[PDB]
């Protein structure tokens, strides 16, 4: 029920979002790592966003087994 | 007295149609109104919320990014979609009905409601 | 000898014209929220043993 | 009461500090010539301008409740009014566009001036034009969008009786908007030959 | 340089400019409100005596006229290389401050009797020129106003 | 720049020039407005009282007129170099004509809607209204007289 | 200018001037206001009666001669260059005549609406009417009185 | 002009003279008003007791007279060349009996109008009231002996 | 410290920053509680409508965080030691915001209070308000357009 | 001693300390009082639900810690010798907490007191009494974040 689609579809792109996001700082991309303000080394910040993501993964698995039946 | 009263109709007509010019094309500016409105509360969004977890390392890193996240995607779904969708729908409706009809449409014709049966709710 | 005045300033004059501005548009939306009133018809039960 | 004797508390003291200067030969003191120079003209250049959007939008969303509140009552029994009666939620509308337009206008007169030509002729002109054309706008379109929203609060009660009279009170609505659009005009040649801060 | 021409003159003088509408405008403003709701108010009684019954309403509208004369006449009379006497700017004050209120008394006179004359001429229809007559005396009032604040303006400059 | 003669006195002799317009025409505006709403509700009536009980009207017209000549007359005399003594006898002539005639039109006002009111319905009262009016009308005359003493004195005998 | 006979000085005397004919005109009009819409009320029945009720109008209209007569005085002591005395003076000799003739008109105005309105049901009231008016009209006189006083002390003995 | 003796000593004379018969009549005046009502209204059905309900009106104008008096002395000690102790004398004498004589023309217009209304019904409450007009105007009464003992000081010892 | 950079400048950021949400919240308010009593009265009877009537409630918050987003940008331009120029920019953007919000907020309160009440009894009159509350939305709108055109000014080759 | 930090800086601070919690004590405060009436009257008749219309009351109480909080923190911050800078920052965040929460209080009384009752008629609205009163909390939380925002910006790089 809607209490399961809610997560369902959240945690569908935050598996999507977040690891196109991971892609960009791995790859030290300008927009994200150009200004000083931004944090100065891209790829240690893309290993705490790719753990991040699978944390979204496991409530879409579950969650969709959950619909399914 | 008929001759009158295709005057006072055509004296309205210039004076509306005259100043009507100058208040139409001024209501168009609402297009570059709304569109920055809708893009600075986009950035000040991600400034706030996302643009936060990143600066922080470990589990207690990963927790915000999956806590943050969520709040950024709700907000996104509800502030700037629903409130600011109805809102800018409702303008683009506005420019039809008063500005672009204004030119061409006369209106105050009859319907068509023909006689047919129908299922009765009651 | 040309300044305004040593304690009237025209840098504390320019402030407090501002909060009186300032002050002055607080205590009109400060009438019109105390003039609120509710509406209690619409939410007591009344009922008539004449009319019902 | 209370707060109109304050009104007549405060003229007591200006008196009576005006005639303990004067009579004390020290009347020269209270020189409002020296408050206009020494203060600085970005200060009136920012109120003006929004004394103008803000006092044109207290007038708009003034209007709109008149207009609205009645045409909701009204069409209660005659729900065909709403669209046709939304002409006038148009014209009090329209005002706050006026005061937009012209916060345009002055901003692009917001420069940055050396500290030694800061207090010339031109940028303290600069500064009353600003002040008192902002005034003028937004005090004259609070005038025009209340007026408006009484106009247009009849014409839709006279809409709901009859379909016919809404077209007549329709012309006493437009005169009314062309208030707002004599303001524009007037603010507009004040700060014509004004020119940006140096 | 000259004592005569300090350099807050122009304060004074826009400040003459703006109260010549602000305050022109709050007369026609309450001209056309207050006999707009005598008009409407018959019209679901007579509709026929609608299209006679403007003329309160384009005599508030003259109002608005005067001060417009007035304010533009003022502006082109400041700029920022011309000299501008301190002189002429308490005239161009007053030029504002006499055609405002003597419009804005216009304005309460015409509104008032519009109202009750529109009510009351639907019962009544040879009440019609007498209704006209008390309206041009009213009028004339912000004529008076004018007169006056176009001989400052004359005399302020030279 | 001499003491006698500052930059700043012409605005006491404009105050007064625009004094004499402020206050006579919202005495005017009162008393035209009040009588004119006397004069609406009988004519239903009896409008054959018209063009007679507009009189009230035009003394209230009268108390305008009054206060156009101190203005004009005032602003004749006004210049770039003045003196103060001919800036604060100018306000004294505007502030007497004006504060003056605003007296008369909240007399005229109150007397013309009852004495209109009141001869609809006997005619006998006609005379007794325009009494009083004449004695409510001379109260802003006196008030010019004042002032045209005061404006031939403004410019005599002064440096 | 000098230390006893500054510039500023006749601005007191010109607006002691106007005070004797403001306050006076206002007072004289609370009068004629009152008094009469009382006789426009009364007179519809009994006409006969209204040449006599004009008294209250005529008591409240001797108020403002007495405001126009100190005014004259003091405009012929005016003076570029006058002392501080004679300017504070004109100006105590206006506020008196000018707020105590305010206070005898709205005394006359009370009194002569009621009185007239009573007098159509009992003649007998009307002399006391009258005597009861004497005494508020003799308030404006005692203003006068201290006022000519004063201004017959402004030029006396003075530097 | 000297230290103890400046040019804006007789600022505070001059307002003494004025407000001391201002007060006095503004409150003689509320007094001849409120009781004015009460005798009109009463005796239209009992016109004999006309000569006798005149009282309160009468005493209302003895306040004035006390205003005169003080105005009229401190008339006679305004001077060009004053000191301002002299000034500061005159303004309290003034202030002194004008003040304490509203009260008394208040206390007189209450009574006299309830006193009037009950002495037509009752006539052994007509020589109750008196009393109570008596404990009234000895108010004003002392007022008076403040003022002419404040103004004996005024002059003497003064340099 | 400089002709340039006084030491009161941050004032009128401080003061600005402030009043954008002080101004936008009171506004939200007297629309939320004026509105959320016609729902209060509706749903009594009709409770089906409730979630539909909770727009206006909706259009009211969104004013306020219209006065937080420009709390937020010109609270990141101050400093000890900023212009004049910098100052009045900050001041003029809550001002306008603040004012703007606070007119737009009663609007809503106002319309949205009788919409809920009358679609209650017309279920074609939702769509209607709908409509007339877009249009005070907006002006909140237009007041956030000229906080931004300034800030961006703000510190623009200031020295 | 020193041009950027007077003697005067600490005025600014302490009043934005006091001004934070009397200014969401006094909205608290009408939350409750105006809400505590409502409880009382439907309770007396079913008190099964007073346990669940106390949510007003703990609202009310939400806001006056949004208040103790900022006074806490900018207690602090405070010194004998500190920048006027630092003293404007603090009376910033004072106000805007405070008049913000005044705001919400307003609201959360009036919908309190209407929605308890109306819950006592119509089981169903108290789901929206609950959704009506989350967007006046959330009014005074803007206000503690522009408060902290600025705080944190009240010492750093300052001299
Ligand atoms: C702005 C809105 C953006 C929406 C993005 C997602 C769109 C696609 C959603 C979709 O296909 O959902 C289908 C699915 C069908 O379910 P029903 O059978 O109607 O369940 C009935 C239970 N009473 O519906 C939903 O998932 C409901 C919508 C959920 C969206 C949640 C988004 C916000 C998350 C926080
Ligand atoms: C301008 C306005 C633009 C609005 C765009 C979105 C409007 C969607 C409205 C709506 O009702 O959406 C329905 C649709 C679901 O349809 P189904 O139930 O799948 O269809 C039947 C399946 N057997 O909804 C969605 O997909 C998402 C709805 C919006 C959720 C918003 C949540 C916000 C808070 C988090
Ligand atoms: C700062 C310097 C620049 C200031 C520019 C200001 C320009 C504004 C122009 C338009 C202003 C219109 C204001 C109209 C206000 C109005 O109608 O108020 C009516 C209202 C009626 O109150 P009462 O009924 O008597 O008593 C309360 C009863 N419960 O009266 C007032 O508001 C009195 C007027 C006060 C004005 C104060 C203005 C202060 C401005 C800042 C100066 C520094
Ligand atoms: C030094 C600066 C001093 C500033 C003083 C400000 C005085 C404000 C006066 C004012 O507007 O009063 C409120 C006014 C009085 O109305 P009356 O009916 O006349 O009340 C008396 C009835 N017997 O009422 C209202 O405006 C509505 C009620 C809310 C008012 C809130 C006022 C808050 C004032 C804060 C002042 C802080 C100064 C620092
Ligand atoms: C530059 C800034 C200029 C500020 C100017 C402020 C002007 C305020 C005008 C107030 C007018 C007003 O309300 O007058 C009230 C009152 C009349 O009351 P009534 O109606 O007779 O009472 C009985 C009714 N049954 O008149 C007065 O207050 C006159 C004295 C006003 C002096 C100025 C007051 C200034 C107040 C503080 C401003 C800051
Ligand atoms: C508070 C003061 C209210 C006004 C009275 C002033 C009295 C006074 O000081 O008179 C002497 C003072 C000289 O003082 P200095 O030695 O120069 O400086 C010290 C000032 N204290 O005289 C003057 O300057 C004249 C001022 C006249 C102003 C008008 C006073 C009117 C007072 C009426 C009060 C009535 C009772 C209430
Ligand atoms: C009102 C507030 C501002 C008043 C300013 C008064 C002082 C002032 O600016 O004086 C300027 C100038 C004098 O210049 P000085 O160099 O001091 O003297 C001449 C040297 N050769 O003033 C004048 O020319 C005269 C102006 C007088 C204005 C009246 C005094 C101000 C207060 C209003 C008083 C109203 C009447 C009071 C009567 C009270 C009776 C109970
Ligand atoms: C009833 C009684 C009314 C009594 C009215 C009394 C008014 C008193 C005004 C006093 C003005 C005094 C002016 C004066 O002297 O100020 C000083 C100074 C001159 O100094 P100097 O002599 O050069 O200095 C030499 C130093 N060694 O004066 C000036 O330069 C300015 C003169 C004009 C004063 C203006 C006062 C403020 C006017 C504000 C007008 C605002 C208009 C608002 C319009 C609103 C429209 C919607
Ligand atoms: C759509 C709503 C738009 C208005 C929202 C409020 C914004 C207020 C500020 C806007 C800028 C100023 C424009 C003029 C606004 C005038 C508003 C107005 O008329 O206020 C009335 C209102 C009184 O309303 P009531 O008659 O009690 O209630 C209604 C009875 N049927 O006025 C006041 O409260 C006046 C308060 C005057 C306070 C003056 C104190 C100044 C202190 C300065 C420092 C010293
Ligand atoms: C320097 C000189 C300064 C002069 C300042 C004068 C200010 C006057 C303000 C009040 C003006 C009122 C206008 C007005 O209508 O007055 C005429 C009017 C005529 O009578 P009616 O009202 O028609 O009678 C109704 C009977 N049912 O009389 C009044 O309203 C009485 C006015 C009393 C004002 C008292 C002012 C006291 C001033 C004291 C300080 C000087
Ligand atoms: C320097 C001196 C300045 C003195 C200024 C005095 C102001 C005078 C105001 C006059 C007001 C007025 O006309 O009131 C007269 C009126 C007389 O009664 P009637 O209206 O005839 O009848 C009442 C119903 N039967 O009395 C009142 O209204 C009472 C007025 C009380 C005034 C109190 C003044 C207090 C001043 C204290 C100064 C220290
Ligand atoms: C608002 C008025 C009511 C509240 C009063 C608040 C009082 C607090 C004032 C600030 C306290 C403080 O520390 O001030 C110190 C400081 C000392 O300055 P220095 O030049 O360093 O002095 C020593 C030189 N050797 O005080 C001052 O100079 C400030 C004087 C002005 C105070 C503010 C006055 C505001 C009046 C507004 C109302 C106007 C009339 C209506």
């Amino acid at each position: 029920t809607g209490k399961a689609w809610c997560c369902t579809v959240l945690s569908a792109f935050g598996v999507v979002i977040l690891s196109v996001i991971a892609h960009l700082f791995n790859t030290n991309h300008e927009s994200f790592v150009g200004s000083i303000n931004d944090p100065e080394d891209g790829p240690a910040v893309a290993h705490t966003v790719y753990l991040a993501a699978l944390v979204y993964l496991v409530f879409f698995v579950f969650c969709g087994f959950q619909v399914y039946l | 007295e008929d001759f009158g009263d295709i005057m006072i109709h055509q004296v309205i007509h210039t004076i509306e149609f005259c100043l009507n010019c100058v208040s139409h094309t001024a209501s168009y500016l609402r297009l570059w109104a709304l569109s920055l409105a809708h893009a600075q509360l986009s950035s000040v969004l991600w400034t706030m919320t996302i643009q936060i977890a990143f600066g922080f390392r470990g589990f207690v890193g990963v927790f915000m990014t999956v806590a943050l996240f969520a709040m950024w995607f709700a907000l996104t779904c509800a502030v700037l979609v629903l409130m600011e969708g109805t809102s800018a729908m409702l303008h683009s409706l506005r420019l039809h009905w008063v500005e672009s009809m204004s030119k061409f449409f006369v209106g105050e014709g009859l319907p068509y409601e023909p006689f047919a049966f129908e299922y009765k709710d009651m | 000898d040309d300044i305004l005045s040593s304690i009237w300033t025209e840098g504390l004059l320019m402030c407090l014209i501002v909060s009186a501005l300032l002050l002055f548009i607080l205590i009109v939306a400060l009438s019109w929220i105390s003039n609120l009133d509710i509406t209690y018809g619409a939410l007591e039960k009344s009922t008539n043993p004449i009319k019902k | 009461s209370f707060s109109h004797f304050l009104y007549y508390l405060v003229l007591i003291v200006v008196i009576v500090y005006g005639l303990y200067k004067l009579f004390t030969g020290h009347g020269s003191d209270i020189n409002f010539g020296k408050f206009l120079l020494r203060t600085s003209p970005y200060m009136w250049a920012n109120l003006g301008i929004a004394l103008c959007v803000g006092l044109s939008v207290v007038g708009a969303a003034w209007g709109i409740f008149i207009t609205g509140s009645s045409m909701i009552g009204a069409g209660v029994r005659a729900p065909r009014i709403t669209t046709k009666n939304l002409i006038s939620i148009i014209f009090c509308e329209v005002v706050a566009i006026y005061g937009l337009i012209i916060a345009i206008v002055f901003s692009s007169k917001l420069t940055v001036a050396t500290a030694e030509n800061m207090y010339s002729k031109s940028n303290l002109y600069t500064g009353y034009s600003l002040f008192w054309a902002g005034i003028t706008v937004g005090a004259s379109n609070l005038i025009c969008g209340i007026a408006v929203g009484i106009t247009g609060a009849t014409a839709a009660i006279s809409d709901a009786a009859d379909s016919a009279l809404f077209v007549k009170i329709l012309v006493i609505e437009i005169f009314g908007s062309i208030l707002g659009l004599l303001g524009l005009i007037v603010g507009l040649l004040m700060a014509g030959k004004a020119s940006e801060f140096q | 340089s000259n004592i005569y021409a300090p350099l807050y003159a122009p304060f004074f003088g826009f400040a003459g400019c703006a109260a010549a509408m602000v305050l022109s405008c709050l007369g026609a403003a309450i001209g056309t409100a207050k006999s707009g709701i005598g008009i409407a108010g018959i019209g679901t009684f007579k509709p026929e005596l609608i299209m006679k019954s403007l003329i309160p309403v384009v005599m508030s509208g003259i109002l608005a006229i005067y001060g417009l004369v007035v304010a533009v006449l003022i502006a082109g009379n400041l700029s920022p290389t011309e000299d501008y006497t301190l002189f002429n700017g308490f005239m161009h004050l007053s030029c504002g401050l006499c055609v405002g209120f003597a419009c804005l008394s216009s304005g309460y006179a015409i509104g008032m009797v519009g109202d009750v004359g529109v009510r009351k001429y639907m019962h009544q229809p040879r009440l019609f020129v007498g209704i006209v007559l008390i309206l041009i005396f009213s009028e004339v009032l912000g004529l008076y106003g004018m007169i006056v604040a176009l001989i400052l303006n004359t005399r302020g400059s030279e | 720049m001499t003491e006698l003669c500052p930059v700043y006195a012409p605005f006491f002799g404009a105050i007064g020039c625009a004094s004499a317009i402020i206050f006579t025409s919202l005495g005017a505006a009162y008393g035209t407005a009040k009588s004119g709403v006397g004069i609406c509700a009988t004519c239903v009536l009896r409008p054959d009282l018209l063009f007679k009980n507009i009189v009230p009207v035009i003394m209230a017209g009268i108390i305008a007129i009054y206060g156009l000549v101190v203005s004009v007359l005032v602003c004749y005399s006004l210049g770039q170099k003045q003196a103060l003594y001919t800036g604060f006898i100018q306000l004294g002539a505007g502030l007497s004509v004006g504060l003056s005639g605003l007296a008369a039109g909240f007399a005229i006002g109150i007397v013309g809607d009852a004495g209109v009111r009141g001869s609809s319905q006997q005619p006998r009262l006609f005379v007794g209204m325009i009494l009083i009016l004449i004695f409510a009308e001379v109260l802003g005359l006196y008030g010019l007289i004042v002032a045209l003493l005061l404006n031939s004195r403004a410019t005599q005998d002064v440096v």
